[PDB]
């Protein structure tokens, strides 16, 4: 259920897309960006319907990241009707991350 | 908390009596024990009282004659009544004011014990 | 969670107004409740009630809407009213601790010493000081900082943040919270010491026959004392600690936390009816009113 984003599809897959969408900005070199990868695969199952998880590789698609001002990675932007309602930066555990998500899904 | 009162009865004017109230039960370290009395067809008034820190309080009617004291160990209060008059005739009640709640005081009253003085 | 925050404000207002209205009614309507201690409780309950009726509602809407909807004058007047009622409330908690200290340790002294007229003068003074810390500095702009970004919030009617110079933040916090707290710690510590030393005398009395232990009545006194100091400090120390911090290193503590900690302080006004009105006579009056 994970969307794997590109530079051109971003407008259709996130800004025009239905519901809430959580975007992960990850890189193959970054160890903190790998620690959250298996956690987000589990969240996509448990938060099915409530939100949609998306991943975007910064090495593959460098154009999207400067627009929103991404400094560090991984940085998780929650999207609601093409608008940024929340932000987290760095690696989290499942228990910490669920509490961020449960509170923003109201 | 039960207040057991003794020492009352009949006595001739000019005589002495020694009332004694033992308080069996859970009472806060800081408390005020005293003796009140109620003459026939009158309101209950304070006779004498003693704080747990040695402070005393007497009524002018009984000043110089009556002496209140408390037992050092147990919760027992004595009232030595000397030079008794027929005016002193009343139902003497033992009282404990417990300050364990901090914000308020709790009252304990004994059943009352008759003292009667004749001329 | 954002919807949970708004629900949680509503019950806070309900608890404060309900609780305090009920207390003031109980004291006014019953002849037995009109003691000197309950006179200071009436001062306390008035302050807390004004918090619930005026201060917390307007405060709630500043969180809901993200902005001040009633203009610069009512931001200044509301800020003054907040400080007035919080100052009067916390100072009155301190006066109560002293009242109970005198009535417990020196009850015969207390009766002649603390008259009804003397209690009124004390109450009047608590409110007069609350006014002169709140309305006098805030309305006259003495609380104002010279900083440009601070001066942006004074110019903007939509902005109603609490921004103060160094002097006012210290002085107000001391008068509203720290002087009261230290007096309450000193005062109630001597009630513990008095009760500790009295257990010592009862043990000396026995001639090595018995050693006193903490019974029912001593453990209840410690619990009550723990609730008094614990709840008051839990509710107001965090805000008033931060309120002094923010003057020096401003960015150190976030704005969401500063506001949340202030709301924790408004909750104490809902707790105060519960702590200071548990007497048997209060319990009976409350049953009679409902
Ligand atoms: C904004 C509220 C301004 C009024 C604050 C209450 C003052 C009255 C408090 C009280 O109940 N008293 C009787 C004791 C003192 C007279
Ligand atoms: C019954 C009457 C008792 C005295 C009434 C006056 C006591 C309060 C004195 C006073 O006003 N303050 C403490 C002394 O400053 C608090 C503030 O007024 C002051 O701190 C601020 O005005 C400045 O910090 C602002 O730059
Ligand atoms: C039966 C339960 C007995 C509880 C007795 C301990 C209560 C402790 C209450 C408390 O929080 N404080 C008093 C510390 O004694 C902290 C304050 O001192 C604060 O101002 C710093
Ligand atoms: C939101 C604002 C108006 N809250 C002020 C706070 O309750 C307060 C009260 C008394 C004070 O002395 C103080 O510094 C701060
Ligand atoms: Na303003």
């Amino acid at each position: 259920k994970i969307i794997h984003l590109t530079d051109d599809s971003f407008d259709t897959d996130v800004l025009k897309a239905d519901g809430a969408i959580l975007v992960d900005f990850w890189a193959e070199w970054s160890g903190p960006s790998k620690m959250i990868a298996p956690i987000l695969d589990e969240i996509a199952d448990e938060y099915q319907g409530k939100l949609t998880v998306a991943k975007l590789n910064i090495d593959q698609n460098p154009g999207t990241a400067p627009k929103y001002g991404i400094r560090g990675i991984p940085t998780l932007l929650l999207f609601k009707n093409g608008e940024v309602a929340a932000t987290k930066v760095g690696a989290l555990s499942k228990g910490q991350l669920k509490e961020f998500l449960d509170a923003n899904l109201a | 908390v039960q207040l057991q009162e003794s020492g009352g009865g009949l006595v001739q004017a000019g005589g002495s009596l020694r009332l004694s109230c033992a308080a069996s039960g859970s009472i806060f370290s800081i408390n005020t024990m005293g003796w009140y009395r109620q003459a026939p067809g009158k309101q209950r008034e304070l006779v004498a009282a003693i704080h747990s820190g040695g402070s005393t309080n007497y009524a002018n009617s009984v000043k110089g004659r009556f002496t209140i004291s408390r037992d050092n160990a147990a919760n027992t209060v004595y009232l030595q009544m000397n030079s008794l008059k027929p005016e002193d005739t009343a139902v003497y009640y033992c009282n404990v004011k417990d300050y364990g709640a901090v914000l308020y005081e709790y009252d304990y009253w004994g059943q009352g014990t008759q003292v009667t003085v004749s001329s | 969670a954002a919807k949970v925050m708004s629900l949680l404000m509503a019950l806070v207002v309900l608890l404060i107004v309900a609780g305090n209205v009920l207390v003031i009614a109980a004291i006014g309507s019953t002849q037995r409740l009109q003691t000197l201690t309950n006179l200071f409780i009436t001062s306390l309950a008035c302050a807390d009630l004004v918090v619930g009726l005026l201060v917390v509602p307007f405060g709630a809407t500043l969180v809901v809407r993200g902005t001040w909807l009633w203009g610069s004058f009512l931001c200044e007047l509301w800020t003054s009213l907040d400080v007035l009622c919080v100052t009067a409330s916390i100072e009155t908690l301190c006066v109560i601790a002293i009242d109970r200290y005198l009535a417990i340790t020196s009850p015969f002294r207390y009766q002649s010493l603390m008259t009804r007229a003397r209690a009124k003068v004390i109450i009047c003074t608590v409110w007069a000081i609350s006014a002169l810390v709140s309305f006098l500095p805030i309305m006259m702009h003495w609380w104002r900082d010279e900083d440009p970004q601070a001066l942006k919030c004074y110019q903007d009617p939509g902005c109603c943040d609490f921004v103060t110079n160094r002097a006012y933040a210290i002085a107000s916090s001391i008068i509203s919270f720290y002087i009261p707290l230290l007096i309450m710690i000193f005062v109630y510590l001597r009630v513990y010491r008095e009760a500790k030393e009295q257990i010592r005398k009862i043990d000396r009395a026995s001639k090595r026959k018995t050693s006193r232990v903490m019974a029912m009545k001593e453990h209840k006194a410690l619990k009550t004392l723990g609730i008094i100091m614990g709840v008051f400090t839990l509710c107001w120390l965090p805000f008033f600690l931060v309120n002094i911090v923010n003057v020096f290193n401003r960015d150190l503590v976030p704005d969401w936390l500063f506001v949340a900690f202030n709301w924790l302080g408004y909750a104490n006004s809902a707790m105060n009816p519960i702590i200071y009105c548990r007497s048997p006579d209060f319990r009976k009056a409350f049953k009679r009113l409902l």
